């Protein structure tokens, strides 16, 4: 088949019969993500003294507890089912954040 | 093109927009033009939002590329 009929329609966001807590779920997931992305351009920039140390250390320190809400819920094991389907999309696109990884490892 | 075809190359585009516009507010938050605490709301904003579209892009292009 030509592309054309490969990518016909439109495709939604969420497959229609998503249930309610599935979706909750990845909308969790988007909110780790934008954490985990805004982390990795902090360390970073800490890295290259551009941030106020004190500064530094209380967005850090609000980004590592908001970071432990969100994880502790949604059942708390369909967010690891996800984490590995996320993992193999980065490694296909070199999707990274080295630094957000190594600070969310000790804190 | 599609409707498909064309729902495929604006989530990309947009991917690539808010690419484009995360990096935009890092350069300035390294250079020291845009406080700490706006980057993170406006960063983590436009984050949110690129995971969702990445994540639309998967489902379309999952039929093995
Ligand atoms: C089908 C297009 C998939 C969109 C996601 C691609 C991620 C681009 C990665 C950009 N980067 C320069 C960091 O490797
Ligand atoms: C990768 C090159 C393909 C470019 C395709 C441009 C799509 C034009 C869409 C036009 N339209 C106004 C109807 O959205
Ligand atoms: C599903 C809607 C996603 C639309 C994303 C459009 C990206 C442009 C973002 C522009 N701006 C930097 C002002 O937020
Ligand atoms: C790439 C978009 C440019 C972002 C510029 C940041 C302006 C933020 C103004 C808001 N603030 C309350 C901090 O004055
Ligand atoms: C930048 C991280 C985005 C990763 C998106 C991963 C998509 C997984 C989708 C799983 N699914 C079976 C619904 O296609
Ligand atoms: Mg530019």
């Amino acid at each position: 088949m030509d592309i054309s009929q490969l990518f016909h329609d439109e495709v939604p966001l969420f497959d229609n019969s998503i249930t309610s807590k599935d979706k909750e779920v990845i909308e969790t997931l988007s909110e780790i993500y934008s954490i985990v992305i805004t982390l990795d351009h902090v360390e970073k920039a800490y890295l290259k003294d551009s941030i106020d140390d004190t500064q530094y250390t209380n967005t850090v320190d609000k980004l590592l507890k908001q970071f432990k809400v969100y994880l502790n819920s949604q059942n708390k094991e369909e967010i690891n089912k996800h984490f590995q389907s996320i993992e193999a999309f980065a490694d296909t696109y070199n999707i990274t954040a080295s630094n957000a990884i190594t600070r969310l490892e000790r804190g | 093109m599609t409707d498909g075809l064309n729902q495929l190359y604006n989530l990309v585009a947009q991917d690539y927009a808010l690419t484009d516009t995360i990096e935009a507010l890092s350069r300035m938050l390294h250079r020291g033009t845009i406080p700490l605490d706006t980057f993170v709301k406006q960063g983590r904003e436009l984050a949110r939002q690129q995971f969702l579209v990445r994540w639309h892009i998967q489902r379309i292009t999952s039929p093995l590329s």
